[PDB]
């Protein structure tokens, strides 16, 4: 990846839904105002939902509702992650591969993609719909290796299931993200028990 | 190790080895050597005029020790001593033949000696 | 040579590849070492006698 | 520490999870008594946190009780705010996010009475956007009590109250530091500041903030409800409380519990529920910090117990709140290298030590790994690890090297040996 | 769950119900 | 330190001391400076008067021989406000030490 | 009446509550060497080739941004301080690649009168140094971006006083250039006069690109006349 842009769309062009400006009342409401002048986390990001991925054009704009000299824009653009500069999939797949998540094999979860979904890391599907990547802290390790695909993650997973997650995707079905095997909600299994009760017979501190 | 009649190399086929660092000038006590630089049309740079003064010349071995890109060396022939002062000052054209007129002299004593210094 | 290379020049092995060795040959070959100051006066047995310099 | 244990009851300070996600009139434990506790002068609550001491759960030591009755002992001119990190920067951390999925209406009771005693403004949270589904509900979790009239602007019963305004990161590391957060929470670009410019309590958004954790936050009002004599309970005279453990990397069924401190890690990471791989034979080499301490082979640690300065006894602590350990097949070399090739993407990238240091080593690790040129490194290589330290601005680079520093202690041979492995294979 | 439609949680009830704000200026 | 760094001796900076020490004692109409130079070394901030009288007391005496002029030169400074300067230099023959005397002036 | 006596290398010295170590420190005649630092711009702290070595407490702080109290004995030259002096300028010395035949700084570079006087010796490296790409501002500035030690003392100044806020910081990492974001040259008054901020020879200028080297040269003072303020 590079961080220059090849004069791809300066004039996309690209505007916001005018259901879109009734929000943008609401984000600038939350901060004091003189400051106000970056509320570009939000707007800059819903700007990427609206679109898919954010062209040229698009970090130009929000400069002319901030008033800011868009290159306190181009920026913050290219610190963060999330955000997609270039152009994606329809599913956009994350495999967590780090200390945790390679004691327990995220490498099960990951290739063996190949092999089914017949494409290589880092590169969108020859059509659209899938990519593959790769990153880093996100959710629980306290889970088997963690996948992400897009505004969901499917907990606890295995290279039987996974061959499911995805093909039942590729059919339009949309497998319930959660720790689908073990336990549902990552119980302790060893005092998990506890019979909950009310707080001791409240009264305490009074003084 | 021996130190003479001065020479400009050429690596395989030819850069005019010399890439106007200014240095071999700034180094030399007599201050023979006279450099003027000036960007060749591609944009990589080399020289115009390049002079040893043959009089000079106190004949340190500072001027081959300087040179990073390793250019300017000194020759082994005494070949010398011609009959007029108007000449033995150098241009840079006179030199690069008179290093090419030998260079199997050369290129085979560098391979001796660099494995010292 | 002296080891420590502030007052001596490297190689040519080593003038030419990592960086800390031009810094200290590209500016060794314009101004000199720098030497402190205060004065001396040596002298040694040369053939025909002694020899000085102040 | 008496007992050498660290029980877990259904006595603990965190109420339910698996009972009632949705709202209501917190139906047994919480939101139980509200307006005799505000309508009481405000430092009455400063102090008596104190019966219990909470070292935080930030990653580090200076118990939550003192900054708070610490400087923003006065009021002038300008308003004070909370920002209270959700984030998880460590690897394997996981504490975070179980608090928030099941059982929101914690914490927001957490600041209001949690913020009453900072005599703050408004409140601010922070969440990775990274979690999109868990994160989006707490809005809900907001509306479905604070709609009722449960919090703002007077609610309840006191003339102070007011809401909390959750945002957003995106490919954050930024509660990494306090003193970043509360730069990325206006917009530039996250660069941490200097650490004393005025530290973190004079220059901020505008003006004073305080960076609070999750469980620093959560666990105050339970505190504050109850408290004691029972608020020390387990752990010597220096740590006391107990807080969440939660298991990862090799175990029969890796899970969160509560545990007190002093546990012995021995029957600790057995207990809840095995310890599936084998409790001894799989050599048992440990890590008590999640990233931020290197590892401890068979010795003491199996009986150290974890109260914080127990650790400082062994070469390192560890303040994260997570175990990850490894049995035989798990290359160490081999499996700290993907330990370090992720601090080199996460590092902000202004100081020269940390920026250009750090790579200076992950670009060596692949070589080791791989087996490959001749000792004597190791010897500099330590040497590096020994010079970023008061070099670097946050705790990143004092983060950055521990890991390596405390691999080249604790195991000598297994790299001296690969590098003949591959010095012989040369021949 | 909903992938767009950050809507009326942004813009329903947070927007009548986010009061005032009064936020000063920092005109600048 | 050791390898390269030149070793030092203290020995021969005691006496150096010392022995300079009572040159400024025992002829004070004249020696109105003396300090020891860190290699071992001496130089005797002299008035221009003495002269031809200092070098006599320095020319023989029991606890000072020097007989042997070795080398007279001079040093020119602008700034001085007294531009140029003496430095006449002379060795002890017995007892194996240099000791240098500096005399100021100006061109009239 | 409003001073505080403060011992640098044990020597006391007044200074009026709020200069920083470095001001103070220049008061005795010392330069704490200088990267980031600069009087006419604002203050960061991200070069960290100015540790000075407090006395009786293990950190080391730094002389750019931090207060000075009631008297520290602010200790110059040691042990300790010279054990990082040495250990930062070996770093910025990892990426920097091989000019100074060529890099028309050669005669002033600052990463030359340090990198001899103070630090390094030899190198240890042995492999790597990326190399970033250039572009272009103007016919005016030059750039070969594969240097900038990143002072961030070119981005400082343009937000600061020649008020046009272009420049910019793009990355993360090991990598981030400086030069824009977009193509938009960058061009203004006062904005040709950047090549003396950059500490090293990343900002070259155009019409002089090659002519001489800065040790021959002769300086006799003048004054400009096109214009009124001289
Ligand atoms: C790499 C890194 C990641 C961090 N991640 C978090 C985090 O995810 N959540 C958090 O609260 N603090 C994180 N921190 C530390 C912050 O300093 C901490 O949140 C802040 O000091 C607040 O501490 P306190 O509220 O417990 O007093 C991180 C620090 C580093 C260096
Ligand atoms: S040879 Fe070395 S010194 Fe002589 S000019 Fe070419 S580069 Fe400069
Ligand atoms: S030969 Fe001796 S004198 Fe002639 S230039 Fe080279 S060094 Fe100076
Ligand atoms: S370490 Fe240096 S660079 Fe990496 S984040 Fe902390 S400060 Fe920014
Ligand atoms: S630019 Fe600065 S550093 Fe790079 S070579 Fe020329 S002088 Fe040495
Ligand atoms: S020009 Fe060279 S030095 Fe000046 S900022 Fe850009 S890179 Fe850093
Ligand atoms: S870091 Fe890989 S899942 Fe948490
Ligand atoms: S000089 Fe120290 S911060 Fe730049």
């Amino acid at each position: 990846v590079h961080r220059d842009t090849p004069e791809n769309n300066p004039e996309t062009p690209f505007d916001f839904t005018p259901e879109n400006y009734k929000r943008i009342e609401a984000i600038v409401k939350n901060y004091p105002e003189g400051h106000k002048a970056a509320a570009v986390l939000p707007v800059l990001d819903l700007a990427q939902r609206q679109n898919g991925w954010l062209p040229i054009s698009a970090m130009n704009k929000v400069a002319e509702i901030l008033q800011v000299p868009p290159m306190r824009v181009y920026e913050v653009a290219t610190f963060y992650t999330m955000y997609n500069r270039k152009p994606v999939g329809k599913y956009h797949i994350q495999v967590c591969t780090t200390t945790p998540c390679m004691l327990r094999n995220s490498d099960s979860i990951l290739e063996a993609i190949q092999k089914k979904l017949g494409i290589k890391v880092g590169e969108t599907t020859p059509d659209k719909l899938f990519t593959l990547i790769e990153v880093e802290c996100l959710g629980a390790c306290v889970n088997a290796p963690m996948v992400q695909i897009n505004d969901n993650y499917y907990e606890d997973l295995t290279p039987k299931d996974i061959e499911e997650i995805i093909d039942e995707l590729k059919a339009g079905k949309i497998p319930k993200p959660g720790p689908r095997s073990g336990r549902f909600s990552c119980e302790p299994a060893g005092g998990l028990t506890s019979l909950t009760e009310p707080p001791k017979g409240p009264g305490f501190g009074v003084q | 190790r021996f130190r003479g009649e001065h020479a400009l190399r050429r690596y395989p086929s030819g850069e005019e080895r010399c890439i106007a660092c200014k240095l071999c000038e700034a180094v030399c006590p007599a201050q023979a050597i006279t450099i003027e630089a000036e960007p060749r049309a591609d944009g990589s740079r080399r020289t115009t005029r390049y002079d040893i003064d043959m009089t000079k010349c106190i004949y340190c071995g500072f001027c081959q020790e300087a040179c990073p890109v390793d250019a300017i060396v000194e020759g082994p022939n005494f070949e010398f001593s011609t009959e007029t002062h108007e000449e033995l000052l150098y241009n840079k054209e006179k030199l690069l033949n008179n290093g090419d007129k030998w260079e199997a002299e050369i290129a085979a004593n560098i391979q001796a000696d660099y494995l010292y210094r | 040579k002296v080891d420590d290379a502030k007052v001596s020049p490297p190689k040519r092995a080593e003038m030419k590849t990592s960086m800390e060795s031009l810094i200290h040959h590209f500016k060794l070959y314009t101004e000199g070492y720098q030497v402190p100051p205060g004065a001396t006066y040596t002298a040694i047995e040369a053939p025909k006698g002694e020899f000085g310099v102040y | 520490f008496g007992s050498l244990k660290d029980e877990d009851r259904i006595f603990t300070n965190l109420y339910g999870r698996h009972d009632w996600r949705l709202k209501g009139a917190q139906s047994r434990g919480d939101w139980y008594k509200t307006k005799e506790i505000l309508l009481k002068g405000p430092d009455w609550i400063l102090g008596e946190v104190k019966t219990s001491g909470l070292r935080g759960r930030g990653g580090a030591g200076f118990p939550t009780g003192l900054k708070w009755s610490f400087m923003n002992k006065p009021s002038d001119g300008r308003p004070k705010y909370l920002v209270v990190n959700a984030d998880e920067g460590e690897p394997g951390t996981c504490k975070d996010r179980e608090i928030i999925r099941h059982d929101p209406h914690k914490l927001v009771e957490g600041c209001l009475v949690g913020g009453r005693a900072m005599g703050a403004r408004a409140a601010y949270i922070y969440i990775r956007g990274e979690f999109y589904n868990e994160a989006s509900n707490l809005q809900v979790a907001i509306r479905e009590a604070y709609e009722a009239g449960l919090i703002g602007k007077n609610a309840c019963g006191s003339g102070y109250d007011f809401d909390v305004f959750v945002v957003r990161g995106a490919g954050a590391y930024i509660c990494g530091e306090e003193t970043a957060l509360i730069e990325s929470i206006e917009g530039k670009q996250g660069k941490p500041r200097l650490k004393p410019p005025f530290p973190a309590d004079v220059g901020v958004f505008g003006c004073p903030t305080t960076v609070a954790n999750v469980e620093t936050v959560a666990v105050s009002p339970t505190i504050c409800r109850r408290g004691g004599a029972w608020f020390a309970s387990f752990g010597r005279e220096r740590n006391s409380g107990t807080k969440l453990f939660n298991i990862s990397g090799h175990v029969n069924n890796p899970c969160t519990v509560e545990e007190e401190m002093s546990v012995p890690l021995k029957e600790l990471i057995e207990k809840h529920a095995g310890g599936v791989t084998g409790g001894w034979d799989n050599l048992l080499a440990v890590i008590p910090g999640g990233s931020s301490t290197p590892l401890i082979p068979k010795s003491v640690c199996e009986t150290v117990l974890m109260d914080f300065d127990a650790l400082i006894q062994a070469q390192t602590g560890l303040g994260t709140a997570a175990v990850i350990v490894m049995d035989r097949s798990t290359d160490i070399v081999k499996a700290i290298a993907r330990l370090i090739e992720f601090y080199k993407h996460e590092s902000c990238g202004q100081c020269t030590p940390c920026r250009e240091g750090v790579d200076w080593m992950n670009k060596v690790m692949a070589r080791f790994v791989r087996g490959d040129a001749r000792p004597a490194e190791i010897d500099s290589l330590w040497e590096i690890s020994k010079q970023i330290e008061g070099h670097t601005i946050c705790a990143l680079g004092d983060g950055a090297a521990w890991p390596v520093q405390g691999l080249i202690r604790h195991f000598r041979p297994e790299l001296e040996e690969r590098m003949q492995q591959f010095a012989q294979q040369h021949q | 769950y909903s992938t767009y439609t950050f809507l009326d949680l942004n813009l329903d009830l947070s927007k009548f119900r986010m009061p005032q704000p009064s936020s000063g200026r920092e005109s600048p | 330190t050791r390898p390269t760094v030149r070793p030092r001796n203290d020995v021969a900076h005691k006496q150096l001391s010392a022995f300079g020490e009572y040159v400024a004692e025992i002829l004070p109409k004249y020696v109105q400076q003396v300090q020891v130079s860190c290699f071992n070394e001496l130089e005797i901030c002299i008035h221009p008067d003495g002269v031809i009288p200092v070098l006599t007391f320095l020319r023989d005496h029991s606890n000072a021989q020097f007989k042997s002029l070795a080398d007279l030169t001079a040093v020119d400074i602008p700034t001085r406000q007294n531009r140029f300067e003496i430095v006449y230099n002379l060795l002890s023959l017995r007892f194996n030490s240099r000791i240098r005397v500096k005399t100021y002036t100006d061109e009239l | 009446s409003n001073l505080i006596e403060v011992f640098v290398d044990g020597q006391s010295v007044m200074v009026e509550p709020g200069t920083t170590v470095l001001q103070a420190c220049e008061k005795v005649g010392m330069q704490i060497p200088r990267f980031c630092y600069h009087e006419r711009l604002s203050v960061a702290g991200n070069c960290r080739m100015c540790l000075v070595e407090i006395e009786k407490a293990p950190k080391v702080v730094a002389a750019c941004a931090m207060p000075v109290m009631k008297g520290w004995n602010i200790l110059t030259n040691s042990e300790k301080t010279k054990k990082a002096r040495e250990g930062v300028m070996e770093f910025l010395l990892a990426n920097h690649p091989l000019d100074c035949p060529i890099c028309d700084q050669g005669g002033e570079c600052d990463l030359q009168d340090q990198s001899m006087m103070f630090g390094s010796d030899r190198s240890r490296f042995l492999e790597g140094k990326r190399a970033v790409e250039d572009k272009n501002i103007g016919p005016l500035v030059k750039t070969i971006m594969t240097r900038c030690i990143q002072c961030t003392r070119c981005i400082r100044f343009a937000s600061e006083i020649a008020g046009v806020d272009d420049l910019g910081t793009t990355g993360r990492g090991n990598d981030m250039q400086v030069g824009t974001y977009i193509e938009k040259m960058f061009m203004s008054e006062l904005s040709g006069n950047i090549i003396d901020i950059c500490p090293v020879g990343a900002l070259t200028s155009k019409p002089y690109a090659f002519t001489a080297r800065p040790w021959e040269t002769r300086k006799t003072e003048s004054i400009d006349v096109m214009d009124a303020v001289g």
